[PDB]
């Protein structure tokens, strides 16, 4: 009669793996990284260039 | 009488070099398994009684 438990849903426990149950998981897997998008240039046609 | 007082010695023969370093034991003494991430989590898994010892 053994309990698997849940993390407290506290973001502190879930990241450490603390668990009320029998097992403390290694950690929170990974779902991948979310970067921030690189915003766009307006290019230079709007103004004469002349390198 | 030319003797070894006249002769002048250019250099010494290097003979032997010595660097003093301990026989180093961290290899035999400790159980080592490399970690692929900056934090290393050893499980340990205990077989209990119904009394938890």
């Amino acid at each position: 009669a053994e309990i698997g438990g849940d993390h407290g849903y506290n973001a502190t426990n879930i990241a450490a793996g603390q668990t009320s149950g029998a097992v403390t998981q290694i950690g929170p897997a990974v779902m991948g990284m979310v970067r921030r998008a690189i915003p766009n240039l307006i290019a230079f046609d709007i103004c004469g260039v002349q390198p | 009488s030319t003797t070894t007082n006249s002769n002048s010695i250019g250099r010494p023969n290097l003979v032997a070099l010595t660097r003093a370093t301990t026989k180093l034991i961290y290899s035999d003494i400790v159980a080592t398994q490399r970690t692929n991430q900056p934090v290393a989590a050893f499980y340990g898994i205990k077989y209990l009684n119904p009394d938890n010892e």
